[PDB]
RNA sequence: AGAUCUUGGUGGUAGUAGCAAAUAUUCAAACGAGAACUUUGAAGGCCGAAGUGGAGAAGGGUUCCAUGUGAACAGCAGUUGAACAUGGGUCAGUCGGUCCUGAGAGAUGGGCGAGCGCCGUUCCGAAGGGACGGGCGAUGGCCUCCGUUGCCCUCGGCCGAUCGAAAGGGAGUCGGGUUCAGAUCCCCGAAUCCGGAGUGGCGGAGAUGGGCGCCGCGAGGCGUCCAGUGCGGUAACGCGACCGAUCCCGGAGAAGCCGGCGGGAGCCCCGGGGAGAGUUCUCUUUUCUUUGUGAAGGGCAGGGCGCCCUGGAAUGGGUUCGCCCCGAGAGAGGGGCCCGUGCCUUGGAAAGCGUCGCGGUUCCGGCGGCGUCCGGUGAGCUCUCGCUGGCCCUUGAAAAUCCGGGGGAGAGGGUGUAAAUCUCGCGCCGGGCCGUACCCAUAUCCGCAGCAGGUCUCCAAGGUGAACAGCCUCUGGCAUGUUGGAACAAUGUAGGUAAGGGAAGUCGGCAAGCCGGAUCCGUAACUUCGGGAUAAGGAUUGGCUCUAAGGGCUGGGUCGGUCGCGGCCGGCGCCUAGCAGCCGACUUAGAACUGGUGCGGACCAGGGGAAUCCGACUGUUUAAUUAAAACAAAGCAUCGCGAAGGCCCG
RNA sequence: AAGCCAGAGGAAACUCUGGUGGAGGUCCGUAGCGGUCCUGACGUGCAAAUCGGUCGUCCGACCUGGGUAUAGGGGCGAAAG
C-alpha cells in the first residue's frame, strides 16, 4: 500500500483538518481536504426538530453567494419556518382574533342596561 | 429467563457501595430512567433530559419537574392548596 | 521552525552574516594584532541568545 | 451548570418600543414551555406567576422571594425550596414570611416572587455512591471538593 | 468546462469576442470542438465524421483553429 | 613551606581503567600515497507499517544543496561528514499568519495612593463623530442633472477602548511537468472566492396583454381607454432573475462521551485478459510486478427524511441486531425535499503510466508503435456519511461573519420597444504585507556532548492469530549504534540444563520454577445475593480423506384464438407439501485413516488452596531510598450564616 | 445489569426456561500512564536517577499538547513538609 501524507502544515486530526482520499489521473492516492458539512435552517418556531426543505444546506459563507431561489421557499415564512407551524399560525391568528370579536359582541348585549 | 433475584438494576454496580446504598438508588434509579405518559398528548414518551427537566419526545412539550420523579409529591400538594387559595381569593 | 516573524528572522540574517572568516588581506595591515575571528559562532556548539 | 434547579427562558413584549425582551427565570415546578406567565400586581394566583407577596393569600408558598422591594428574586433559589406567606399588616407595609430555614422574616408588602416551589425536586436523596459522581458535581462549581482534613 | 449539446449555440459562443483559440481533437469515435473562453471552455462532440466536417470548413473568421495531431 | 590557601603549570598513577545495551557481516572492483570503516556491484542479515519508513508542530537557524581541503573536530580510522572553505538555494488572492472571540490580560471615567503608580472593566462618564432619509442652502460639475458639500430635522444601547489561538471559528486551487537543492507558491492546463466599475459592458427578466372605435376580403394594421413590482403545483414544494429602507424575528457559525447497525470510498482477497520480469534438475497454462481520470459544472444511481396527497386500521398491524411507530393518521399507493465524497459525461488523453523501438539539440516536456481490459466476493481493516439508542446532582464555548423571513416607509412609466430594479447568463479590472530551505531525533531540539534519558501528532501491506500481541516477509530504510584482530583462563553480567531428594537453604520460597490458549464437562465455604469463579478438578487438541448443517440470485404456465420465428388481451391451466438452474462465505459438528502418545509442538500464554491483621472498593502520594495500613472517597454527624450576612483576601 | 421476545408450569397468587440486549469509577491484557520486586545491572554510569526482567492501571477521580491564572513567609498541595 502506498501510505499518504498531509499537504499542509496543520499535523493535527482537529475538525478543520478533515480529509478524504482522491485518486489522482497520475495514479497516486492523495488527500483531498474537504469543506465541512453544512445544515439547512432550523424552523423559527423552535418547537419541530426536523430541519427545512427546500434549502440548499452549506456552510453560512456559501449563502453569500447562492441564488435567492435556492435559500427560500415560495410562502409565507418560507425559508425560515415549516409549512406545518405556519397554517397553525394562521388558523391561530384567525380564531383568537374571532375570539375578540366574540367578547366584543357579548359586552356589546351586556351594555344594554344602563 | 429472570437474570438477578433481587438487585434489579443496581446490578451494574456489582459489589460496591453497600447493600443499602444500592438499594436507596434502585428506587431512585427506576423512576429516572422510566418514561412516563405525557399530560399533554397521552403518549407514554416524556423522559428525563437533565435533572429537574422532563421532554415529550411526541409533542416537543418540556417541563419543569422532580429531579428523579416526573413530578414530586410537595408540588402536587402545593398546586392544589394555591389552587384552593385562588378560588377562596376570590368568593 | 518554520514559522518564524519578520524580526526574527531579520535576527538570524545578521548573525548568518557575520559568522564568515576574517578577509585573507587583513593580515597583511600594518599594526594588525588580529589572527582570526574569534566570534565565530557554530550552529552546534553554541546557542543564539533569542 | 452548577445548579439543580431548572432555568426557564420567558419572553415578554416589551411596552415601551418593538421588541421582545427575554427573561432568565427561575423554573417553578410544574411550568412547561408554550406556557403563558404573568407578572405584575393584577397577575392571579397561578403556579408561576410573579406577584407581590402584599397581594397574596395569608397561606400561599413563594418560590424565588425578593429580600428588598424592587431588586430581583434572591430567597428560596435552591432546588424543591420555597418560602411561605405567613401574614401581613396593611399598617406599615409588611409581610411576615418563612424561610426554607425556618427563619422568619419581614419584608416589604411590594417584594415580587414566582407562586410555588422550584423545580429540581428532591436531588438530595439519591446517594452519590462514587467519588467520580461527586468530582464530576464539583466540577461544574468551583474548586474545592476534595477535602483533605 | 461547460459542454455544448448542438450545434448552433457553439457558433456564437465561437464567434464571441473573448474566444481566443478553437483546438479540434479527432478521437476513435468522435470529434471534439473546444473553444477557449474568458471563464469556460466549451466543448462540442460530434459523432459524424461528416458534420465535423462541414462544421470545421464554417468555422468563424479571425480565431485559431488548431488542430491536435 | 604550610592556611582542605589564590592563580598558572607539571608529575606518579599510566600506555593503566577503559573504547562490552538494542543478533552481522562477507567477497570483488574503483578512486586514492594510503581502505575493516568511502563508493559501486554480488551475497547474508536486521527494522517488520504502534518501523530503524514517508511527512509535519515546538525548538534549532543555514545544519539544506553542489564543488573543493584533508590542518584541527567526528574519544579507531576515513579518500567520508551535520567539520572547514567557496558559491547557491525558500517565488502564493484560494497553505498559514493576518480577522473573531475564549479562559484571561488591560487603558480611559472614577477611586485610592507620600510616590513610581494600582484598584477596577461597567462600575460614581455629557462614553453615539454614524446613517440610505427630508429640508435650508452655496448649482462645486458633461450647470437637462446626479454626484459634492456646510448646516438643520429624524433615526441610531453591542452598555463599552484594546489585546488574546500558525491545534478553536474562519469565503475561495486542483491535475501534470520541472530543480543539485523550491514548489497546492515556478511552468503548462483546468478552475474558483472576494472586492470594484463614475461615465453604467452585452444579453435576459421586469415587460410588454386586454376593451372599444376604425382601415383592411380575412390575416394584418391606426387611434382611444384600462391593467401589468413573474409564473407553476391540491400539497410537500418547483422554475433563471423575481423592486424595496429604518425596524423586528429566526437560522447558520454552534457543539460532550459511549454503544449498535447501514451506505460510500481507499486498501486487502479471489477468477480471468494483456505487458515485462523470475524458476525450469523435474514439476508448475506457473510465481512476481503493473493494468489512472483532480477540482468545478451537468445527468443518474444510492443513502436519508420528525415532508406532502388519497385512505381510515382490532382477528391489531408495520418493523429493528436492539428498538420502536400508529385515529395527534399505521399498512398500502402516488409524490416532494436534502446529501450525493459513488457512476457516466465536460475536463480526458493531448497528459500520466507500462512495455517495444528510432533519431538526435555536450543534457530533447524528442519522435513513433501497442496497451492502459472484463469480472466476483466480505461481520475484513482505515476513513467518511447516516440512522437509532445509552450516560450525567457532569448537559458538554464565544464572537466575527453570512443568510432567510415579517413589515411596507418609499421608488418607478403612462402603453413606451417603456421606467425604477435584478441574489439570472456572459464579459472587464484588481487581490498588497510576513512566513515558506532543511532536521523534527539512538546525530540538526533540551539534557555541558553525535548522551541507552526526555520531546506533540498524521499514514499504515502479506501470513499465523481473538488481535494495532508476539514471530517471519513485501514497499521503504539501515549497517549493529564513538573501534577492530586473535584467543576462549579465573571472577563476572545475561541466558540455559541437571541424576536422587524436594525449601532440609534463607529473616523470609528472595530468585527461579510450575500453571497458562481454546473446546467439552465440573465447580465449595462464605456472601452486601451482585459475587466467589478461569474457584478447585478432569478430558481433548496434529496431519490427511471425507460427511452433514448453517445461504443468495434468477426462472415457476394451459395455448400462433395470431403475426407487431415475437407481442397488444384472453377462449386458454392448476407451482398453492414447492421445484429447476446458477453463484458464493466462513463457521460448527460427526466419522474413517495415519504418525515412535506427538500435536495451544515456535510465538502468545493465570500456580493453586486454607486462614489472620489493616484499608471498604476504584483513585492518589514522598520527581531522586518509604506505594503503605498513609491521603482521598461515597456514607454519617456537628457547626456558622436570611446579604447591613457567614467564611476569606486586601 | 436494566429493557424486550417466545415458551412452560399454575385453581389463582405468581413462578420457571431459552434467547435478545450490552450496563459497569467491571475483569484479563496492548499503546499510553505509572514504578512493585529482583533490595538485578550500573554505581569515576548511557544517565547529577538510567537500563533489563517482573510488575500496577488501562472508559475513566483516564493520558496529553498549547493558551491562560496563582509568586516567596507567598503560591499550590486527593497532604509526603
Ligand atoms: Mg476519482
Ligand atoms: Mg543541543
Ligand atoms: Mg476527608
Ligand atoms: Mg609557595
Ligand atoms: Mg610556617
Ligand atoms: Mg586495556
Ligand atoms: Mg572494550
Ligand atoms: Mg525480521
Ligand atoms: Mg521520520
Ligand atoms: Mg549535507
Ligand atoms: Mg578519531
Ligand atoms: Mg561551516
Ligand atoms: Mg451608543
Ligand atoms: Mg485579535
Ligand atoms: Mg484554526
Ligand atoms: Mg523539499
Ligand atoms: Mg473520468
Ligand atoms: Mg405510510
Ligand atoms: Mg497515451
Ligand atoms: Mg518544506
Ligand atoms: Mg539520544
Ligand atoms: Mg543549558
Ligand atoms: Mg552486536
Ligand atoms: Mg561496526
Ligand atoms: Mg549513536
Ligand atoms: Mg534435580
Ligand atoms: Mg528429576
Ligand atoms: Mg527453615
Ligand atoms: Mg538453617
Ligand atoms: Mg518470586
Ligand atoms: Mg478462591
Ligand atoms: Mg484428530
Ligand atoms: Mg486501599
Ligand atoms: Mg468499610
Ligand atoms: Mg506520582
Ligand atoms: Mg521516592
Ligand atoms: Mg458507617
Ligand atoms: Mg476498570
Ligand atoms: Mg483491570
Ligand atoms: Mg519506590
Ligand atoms: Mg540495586
Ligand atoms: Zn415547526
Ligand atoms: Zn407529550
Amino acid at each position: 500500500v502506498q501510505r499518504l501524507t498531509y499537504r499542509r502544515r496543520l499535523s493535527y486530526n482537529t475538525a478543520s483538518n478533515k480529509t478524504r482520499l482522491s485518486r489522482t489521473p497520475g495514479n497516486r492516492i492523495v488527500y483531498l481536504y474537504t469543506k465541512k458539512v453544512g445544515k439547512a435552517p432550523k424552523s423559527a418556531c423552535g418547537v419541530c426538530p426536523g430541519r427545512l426543505r427546500g434549502v440548499r444546506a452549506v456552510r453560512p459563507k456559501v449563502l453569500m453567494r447562492l441564488s435567492k431561489t435556492k435559500k427560500h421557499v415560495s410562502r409565507a415564512y418560507g425559508g425560515s419556518m415549516c409549512a406545518k407551524c405556519v397554517r397553525d399560525r394562521i388558523k391561530r391568528a384567525f380564531l383568537i382574533e374571532e375570539q375578540k370579536i366574540v367578547v366584543k359582541v357579548l359586552k356589546a348585549q351586556a351594555q344594554s342596561q344602563k | 429467563a429472570k437474570r438477578t433475584k433481587k438487585v434489579g438494576i443496581v446490578g451494574k454496580y456489582g459489589t460496591r457501595y453497600g447493600a443499602s446504598l444500592r438499594k436507596m438508588v434502585k428506587k431512585i434509579e427506576i423512576s429516572q430512567h422510566a418514561k412516563y405518559t405525557c399530560s399533554f398528548c397521552g403518549k407514554t414518551k416524556m423522559k428525563r433530559r437533565a435533572v429537574g427537566i422532563w421532554h415529550c419526545g411526541s409533542c416537543m412539550k418540556t417541563v419543569a419537574g422532580g429531579a428523579w420523579t416526573y413530578n414530586t409529591t410537595s408540588a402536587v400538594t402545593v398546586k392544589s392548596a394555591i389552587r384552593r387559595l385562588k378560588e377562596l381569593k376570590d368568593q | 521552525s518554520s514559522h518564524k516573524t519578520f524580526r526574527i528572522k531579520r535576527f538570524l540574517a545578521k548573525k548568518q552574516k557575520q559568522n564568515r572568516p576574517i578577509p585573507q588581506w587583513i593580515r597583511m595591515k600594518t599594526g594588525n594584532k588580529i589572527r582570526y575571528n574569534s566570534k565565530r559562532r557554530h550552529w552546534r556548539r553554541t546557542k543564539l541568545g533569542l | 451548570p452548577g445548579r439543580g434547579a431548572p432555568l426557564a427562558k420567558v419572553v415578554f413584549r416589551d411596552p415601551y418600543r418593538f421588541k421582545k425582551r427575554t427573561e432568565l427565570f427561575i423554573a417553578a415546578e410544574g411550568i412547561h414551555t408554550g406556557q403563558f406567565v404573568y407578572c405584575g400586581k393584577k397577575a392571579q394566583l397561578n403556579i408561576g406567576n410573579v406577584l407581590p407577596v402584599g397581594t397574596m393569600p395569608e397561606g400561599t408558598i413563594v418560590c424565588c422571594l425578593e429580600e428588598k422591594p424592587g431588586d430581583r428574586g434572591k430567597l428560596a433559589r435552591a432546588s424543591g425550596n420555597y418560602a411561605t406567606v405567613i401574614s401581613h399588616n396593611p399598617e406599615t407595609k409588611k409581610t411576615r414570611v418563612k424561610l426554607p430555614s425556618g427563619s422568619k422574616k419581614v419584608i416589604s408588602s411590594a417584594n415580587r416572587a414566582v407562586v410555588g416551589v422550584v423545580a429540581g425536586g428532591g436531588r438530595i436523596d439519591k446517594p452519590i455512591l462514587k467519588a467520580g459522581r461527586a468530582y464530576h458535581k464539583y466540577k461544574a462549581k468551583r474548586n474545592c471538593w476534595p477535602r483533605v482534613r | 468546462p461547460r459542454k455544448i449539446e448542438e450545434i448552433k449555440d457553439f457558433l456564437l459562443t465561437a464567434r464571441r469576442k473573448d474566444a481566443k483559440s478553437v483546438k479540434i481533437k479527432k478521437n476513435k469515435d468522435n470529434v471534439k470542438f473546444k473553444v477557449r473562453c474568458s471563464r469556460y471552455l466549451y466543448t462540442l462532440v460530434i459523432t459524424d465524421k461528416e458534420k465535423a466536417e462541414k462544421l470545421k470548413q464554417s468555422l468563424p473568421p479571425g480565431l485559431a483553429v488548431k488542430e491536435l495531431k
